[PDB]
């Protein structure tokens, strides 16, 4: 949604490894990256800030698959998955690579029980 | 325009900017 | 899609077992059930054929969550998840139970690399 | 008509009608 890329980025994981040079952090184990409505899930996320320059951070997520979610302004979420998610913060895009897939969700329902017909239903009509 | 990046350790609940 | 329910059912799993009589077949370990474009994923799948009567099979899938996919003739895939998937072959429908969820997908793309614009700007303010 | 159900074991590669 508008404003997502102005939001703080929160990255939670089971293990974290902070390189002594201060420009690379590696997250492993059920990593979840959130930024507004953006959500990336991955087994491993590497955050780099080249040369310590704020605003040029790069986020790479790796999974089998890694997943991506975001709500759009038009009210329909986008979902996708790939071996890798690549998000340079200074750009306006995420790049999915390796058996990549992306989709828009048009509608949903939820309940304790859902039934769904696996055969197509034919037109029901009759004359007198 | 740069946004904060917060690292959170699931094991302990502890978080901080990186 | 039309014709899915006329297709053979394929089941893949890490382990398989039988009850003593042989009319309950249990699959465990990343079980994948396909029938044409229908695909069910679960940790455990139980196939029951009461009395050994062909056509009377029931397929139950359990997971955290179990998942469901099918392509529809209209070109929109249907996807969902629940704690259990119940598919009685003689019937025209599947039953999702336990925090069940079902969605329709109206646009989707596939490739080695997909680039997706995460920055929207539906409104913008200028103090100038 | 009843459809066949074929199970494959992922460890052995062997398949069989069930």
């Amino acid at each position: 949604v508008t404003g997502d890329t102005d939001q703080p980025i929160h990255i939670e994981s089971d293990q974290q490894s902070l390189d002594m040079q201060g420009n690379v952090v590696t997250f492993t184990g059920n990593v979840i990256v959130t930024q507004g409505t953006i959500k990336i899930n991955a087994d491993k996320v590497v955050v780099t800030r080249p040369g310590g320059e704020q605003g040029k951070e790069v986020i790479d997520g790796y999974g089998k698959p890694a997943t991506f979610y975001q709500m759009q302004d038009n009210g329909k979420p986008v979902e996708g998955h790939a071996s890798q998610m690549h998000y340079e913060l200074a750009k306006d895009f995420v790049v999915l690579t390796g058996n990549a897939y992306l989709q828009q969700v048009d509608s949903n329902i939820k309940g304790d029980k859902i039934t769904y017909l696996v055969k197509e239903q034919k037109m029901q009509a009759f004359s007198d | 325009k740069p946004v904060p990046i917060i690292a959170c350790n699931r094991k302990t609940g502890k978080c901080r900017r990186i």
